[PDB]
């Protein structure tokens, strides 16, 4: 049915600019009002802007008036969001939303896209270094993992054995270190008797920096 | 721009005897001068203006609150709806002519 | 600007309970209130509008009431598909405003964590940095304290925690704490330990190690 795909989120330095796009499919995009919304990491939802579909009226939140601009290309079923003068408090996941009724004002949001991540910071793009967590512990099973440390910006995806290991696997949310670099860990509990027969590798993938590191874990 | 605040119906849509209908709307908001979003449609899912608007481009002239405006509309013969406003607070009034 | 406030911010219930989530407004909103649902790492889902009308496809165990300034969402039979965070939103005036959100959490029996400690990898040591990881796995409830002790001394600083989401299999939590330290300061000490305190533990659990052994 309905699909809203956002793209354009990336890292930009404070004061810079960035444009977001949102390709829509499954409904008469020309007759439905669209809206941009944002959610800061670990925080609540926030309405940003809306547009009528006829491009006859635009609405903006107080914190973005004069800074942001909403638009749309009905012939391409694409919603746009031009962002200027980006401060640090603009770091959030920006969502694309479809109005419930046609010919509306964007008064509510009946369908959301997966959202794109916009990061406003002075730090530069850096890949991570994957350090192993050796299974020395001995609580119930062998506890081992990997430490995806000192990367920027988010996100990072970690898999085990190229996806062949998902039972008892915990990937923790990244923490923002004082150096402005993120760092997370991905552990997995496995039968301690299998510490001499099973090979473990983490599939770390940092797309912003074009990084793909595989680390073998051994005692 | 168009008046994006909701309207209140001060009186029910009346019949003039000229084949047209008349309704007086009160504008709640104070958004300044804005166009009145009123149209005559055949159904609630396709807002095709099947009714000619007699009052040429109704407007909210003043920039204050509780401004009343008189609008005249010619609905088509048979079943029809009179739509005032947009969004979820859009009021739909079924009208029947002759 | 209407401010929306939800209460409580967290409720812990079991599968099958009936739950109410209140959402209040600073001004009077007749019935122009909506409800949204959001699970972690996922986009919000539109549940109700007009504070009582269900969106199509939403299960009938969801229902709403309230008018003017106070509203309640009701889940008459809590299913695993329903444990998430719920947001209310008004559409009375121009600045559409959401609530704080309310996290509905699975309630289960108390479970003591399994505490694992990891010395810094010798590969990281070549970079001039040493990180000590203290892992707490499969504990309930979420509240837990980790205490880093260097040579049995209360070390504070350069320590960050991270908690996973509630597991979809056993409804437990997991904690990860990292003690990042330079190789110079790291070699200037011998004993590294984390002292874990949890509700399911009748006494603290200290996992330690010495440099080399």
């Amino acid at each position: 049915e309905v699909q809203l795909l956002e793209s354009g989120g990336r890292l930009v330095q404070p004061g810079g600019s960035l444009t977001l796009s949102c390709a829509a499919s499954g409904f008469p995009f020309s007759t439905y009002a669209m809206s941009w919304l944002r959610q800061a990491p670990g925080k609540g939802l926030e309405w940003v802007s809306g547009i009528t579909g006829d491009s006859g009226s635009t609405y903006y939140a107080a914190s973005v008036k004069g800074r942001f601009t909403i638009s749309r290309d009905n012939s391409k079923n694409t919603l746009y969001l031009q962002m200027n003068s980006l401060t640090a408090d603009d770091t959030a996941v920006y969502y694309c939303a479809k109005d419930r009724l046609h010919s509306g004002l964007g008064e509510l949001f009946s369908y959301w896209g997966q959202g794109t991540l916009v990061t406003v910071s002075s730090a530069s793009t850096k890949g991570p270094s994957v350090f192993p967590l050796a299974p020395s512990t001995s609580g119930g099973t062998a506890a081992l993992g990997c430490l995806v440390k000192d990367y920027f910006p988010e996100p990072v995806t970690v898999s085990w054995n190229s996806g062949a290991l998902t039972s008892g696997v915990h990937t923790f949310p990244a923490v923002l270190q004082s150096s402005g670099l993120y760092s997370l860990s991905s552990v997995v509990t496995v039968p301690s008797s299998s510490l001499g027969t099973q090979t473990y590798i983490c599939n770390v993938n940092h797309k912003p920096s074009n990084t793909k590191v595989d680390k073998r874990v051994e005692p | 721009g168009v008046c994006s605040k909701a309207f209140k119906f001060l009186g029910t849509p009346a019949d003039t005897g000229h084949g047209t209908v008349v309704l007086e709307l009160q504008y709640t908001g104070t958004d300044g001068p804005c166009k009145v979003p009123i149209s005559s449609v055949a159904s609630l899912n396709d807002l095709t203006p099947v009714g000619r608007l007699v009052t040429v481009n109704p407007f909210v002239s003043v920039a204050t609150a509780n401004a009343k405006v008189l609008i005249e509309l010619e609905p088509p013969f048979g079943d029809s709806y009179i739509v005032v406003g947009r969004g979820e607070q859009q009021i739909n009034h079924h009208w029947h002519k002759s | 600007d209407i401010q929306m406030t939800q209460s409580p911010s967290t409720l812990s219930a079991s599968v099958g309970d009936r739950v109410n989530i209140t959402c209040r407004a600073s001004q009077s909103i007749n019935q122009w209130l909506a409800w949204y649902q959001q699970k972690p790492g996922k986009a919000p889902k539109f549940l109700m509008y007009k504070a009582s009308t269900l969106e199509t496809g939403v299960p009938s165990r969801f229902s709403g009431s309230g008018s003017g300034t106070e509203f309640t969402l009701t889940i008459s039979s809590l299913q695993p598909d329903d444990f998430a965070t719920y947001y209310c939103q008004h559409y009375f005036s121009y600045p559409w405003t959401f609530g704080q959100g309310t996290k509905v959490e699975i309630k289960r029996t108390v479970a003591a964590p399994s505490v694992f400690i990891f010395p810094p990898s010798d590969e990281q040591l070549k970079s001039g940095t040493a990180s000590v990881v203290c892992l707490l796995n499969n504990f309930y409830p979420r509240e837990a304290k980790v205490q880093w002790k260097v040579d049995n001394a209360l070390q504070s600083g350069n320590s960050q925690e991270s908690v996973t989401e509630q597991d979809s299999k056993d409804s437990t939590y997991s904690l990860s704490s990292t003690l990042t330290l330079s190789k110079a300061d790291y070699e200037k000490h011998k004993v590294y330990a984390c002292e874990v305190t949890h509700q399911g533990l009748s006494s603290p659990v200290t996992k330690s190690f010495n440099r080399g052994e």
